[PDB]
């Protein structure tokens, strides 16, 4: 025909005229160019075409015009049905050596044409996103070493950013699925070092630490996938006891990482950048997270006590921008509260600016808690969300911000809203404000809140007195005791 | 000035955990259920918050089935209707402890929530099932003007110095990165 099916190229490939069959390929792929869907009435024809194409693959490919076969195996690889006709041993190894990322089946390599590297990396990530036995084999065929070598070794090279983008995406797709791949990338490769060098070369940290707030659009993309894989390495291998040779590169990662929260992306990507950057800041070690409250100081933002805290104001602005979404909160405002908690839990003079931003001296207006539209009324309403993790991080964020005391916590929030936190770990009759925290009696409020029985001891402001228009006829609740057992 | 820990619960089913976990302000240990008379329970309090009975989220299929009469969570709703809508608790507040989340999450990948009632219509995840249970327990009370009620889905985890149990948020953000990435 003119826009023919895979059935026509099935009986056209058996008449293997090379220019005619590449004409059939080059006319097929431009028709089905970026369509993510297909038809279902030609399915076994597509399966037989896949078998024929991997016969061509595992027998070896042409010297020239190989990019046509690579384009067609990419554009057929996007099908959901033809996974089991691709996920074989010699097919994956052929795609690896045409991707120049294999450990064996390699000479001292020819200077590679980047087009086949784009198509082969696209084929690899498409093949690992589906077909889980291809993930198990790509773990088993040891592909990660040349990927790590390549991403570490364009400190001094000039690649197109699409190549590094798809290479990092393949590294991420490997590390997000096989625990052996991430345990190989973390310990016995120490890839955190080289991936942070790639993070530097994406960022470009220098003097004039971001007055030019624009970060380029493609560079935000590859830095975003860098942050993806860097979170994907060290999420389970966090060590609460470390050494200076271990923690020194961690602290270096932090010192370059503080630059990321400040700047803005292009388009609307500036949310997603911080939305993964704070996730990377989540699992860093606690004893060397103190670069947030220890950066350089200058006349930009007003400081609190010897040190600028503008990154913490940026974190609070990110929290206010990230709170009123209410769809998927456990993945968006859990690590932010964890970062601000473990920032405030270790050194005092950041919690004072945190306290001045989240706990103003309460005027105690005729509104309750959790009924207004501010920070306190949002998050203490969030304290009784149906997800265990969001409550577990928000109640700890307000238990640290009250400097860990049974008063000055229900005075601000409410026993009715924080009794679950207190029941979790709070009632011990031990009295732990941890000694070093600022024991100031001056928490007497602005409008001078009234007596201990005027306000609700479980809720907020003065509302009324109970009428109670009753007499006699007591002892009603007698049903729970025989059914508790 | 811890004013009212009016505690109660289904005793050896979830409430053993709460009586083990309840050990300027101090607090007393008092009145777990005892069998005092009206001369001692004239005022149980002045109308202050009763920390409500445990609901273990596991008796919902573990029926106290002497005749397969009724699952114990519906009996819990019945005694909740007795407790909450009494006129002697007019201006109060009520703290729900939806307890023992773990086996509820384990059983939502099992025999579905037909055991509560066939009025249920959620898609058998944990979120919408717990939302339906919270919705039934809150709208079992109707007036909500002088009595506001607060619900807590606790986990009853070992809260000690180990964060391997904190893996769930990391699994969520990894799987969300996996869903958010796609073919191209």
């Amino acid at each position: 025909g003119e826009f023919m099916e895979p059935r026509a190229v099935a009986d056209a490939l058996e008449t293997g005229e090379e220019d005619a069959v590449t004409e059939a390929l080059r006319s097929f792929n431009r028709e089905h160019s970026q369509s993510f869907t297909f038809d279902d009435a030609q399915q076994e024809d597509r399966k037989r075409l896949a078998k024929l194409l991997v016969s061509v693959l595992e027998q070896g490919l042409s010297p020239k015009h190989r990019v046509t076969w690579l384009q067609t195996i990419r554009i057929l690889s996007r099908d959901r049905s033809c996974l089991d006709s691709f996920a074989s041993r010699q097919s994956l190894h052929a795609l690896a050596c045409y991707a120049d990322i294999a450990i064996s089946e390699e000479p001292i390599p020819q200077p590679p044409d980047m087009d086949v590297l784009l198509e082969s990396l696209k084929c690899l990530c498409n093949l690992v996103l589906s077909s889980p036995t291809a993930q198990m084999l790509a773990a088993e065929a040891r592909l990660v070493v040349r990927l790590a070598e390549r991403v570490g070794l364009y400190r001094k090279r000039s690649y197109p950013h699409e190549v590094q983008f798809f290479d990092l995406r393949l590294l991420f797709l490997l590390t997000a699925l096989r625990t052996d791949v991430r345990q190989q990338l973390f310990q016995e490769l120490h890839g955190v070092r080289l991936l942070t060098d790639a993070l530097e070369l994406t960022l470009g940290v220098a003097p004039k630490e971001n007055p030019l707030v624009i970060l380029p659009a493609q560079e935000t993309e590859r830095a975003m996938e860098i942050l993806k894989v860097l979170f994907n390495i060290t999420f389970d291998s966090v060590k609460r006891e470390v050494d200076e040779e271990d923690a020194a590169l961690y602290r270096y990662l932090g010192t370059l990482l503080r630059h990321c929260v400040m700047a803005d992306a292009a388009g609307d990507r500036t949310e997603e950048f911080h939305g993964h950057t704070v996730n990377l800041l989540g699992n860093l070690p606690l004893k060397c997270l103190d670069v947030l409250l220890a950066l350089e100081l200058h006349e930009g933002s007003l400081e609190f006590m010897g040190v600028n805290m503008d990154v913490i104001n940026a974190l609070l602005a990110f929290l206010e921008k990230r709170l009123h979404q209410t769809h998927r909160l456990k993945e968006c405002v859990a690590p932010v509260l964890s970062v601000l908690t473990e920032c405030a839990r270790m050194h005092r003079p950041a919690r004072k600016f945190l306290k001045a931003q989240v706990l103003p001296p309460l005027r105690d207006v005729r509104t309750r808690p959790e009924v207004g539209d501010l920070l306190r009324n949002k998050l203490v309403r969030l304290m009784t969300h149906l997800d265990t993790d969001v409550k577990r991080v928000a109640a700890e964020f307000l238990f640290v911000l009250c400097s860990e005391s049974v008063p000055r916590f229900i005075k601000y929030t409410g026993y009715g809203n924080a009794a679950g936190l207190l029941a979790a770990r709070g009632l011990m009759a031990g009295g732990r404000p941890e000694g070093q925290y600022s024991e100031d009696e001056d928490t007497d409020t602005e409008e001078y809140r009234e007596a201990k029985a005027s306000i609700n001891p479980v809720t907020g402001r003065v509302e009324e007195k109970p009428p109670n228009p009753m007499e006699g006829m007591t002892e009603e609740q007698k049903e729970h005791e025989a059914m508790k057992l | 000035r811890e004013v009212k820990l009016l505690l109660l619960g289904a005793g050896e089913s979830g409430k053993s955990t709460i009586v083990k976990q309840m050990k300027d302000l101090h607090f007393k240990m008092f009145d777990v259920g005892g069998r005092s008379e009206r001369k001692k329970w004239i005022h149980c309090f002045e109308g202050v918050t009763a920390i409500i009975f445990c609901v273990a989220l596991s008796d919902y299929d573990l029926v106290l089935a002497e005749d397969e009469e009724m699952n114990r969570m519906h009996e819990s709703m019945k005694l909740f209707d007795s407790i909450c809508n009494n006129k002697w608790f007019t201006d109060t507040s009520i703290i729900l402890f939806l307890n023992k989340k773990d086996l509820f999450e384990e059983k939502i990948k099992k025999s579905p929530l037909t055991i509560c009632y066939p009025e249920y219509a959620g898609s058998n995840t944990y979120e919408e099932a717990a939302a339906y249970i919270q919705c039934q327990f809150e709208d079992l009370n109707k007036r909500k003007d002088t009595k506001e009620i607060y619900t807590h889905f606790t986990c009853a985890t070992d809260t000690k110095n180990v964060q391997f149990v904190f893996d769930a948020v990391t699994d969520v953000i990894i799987k969300n990165n996996l869903k958010d990435c796609g073919l191209f």
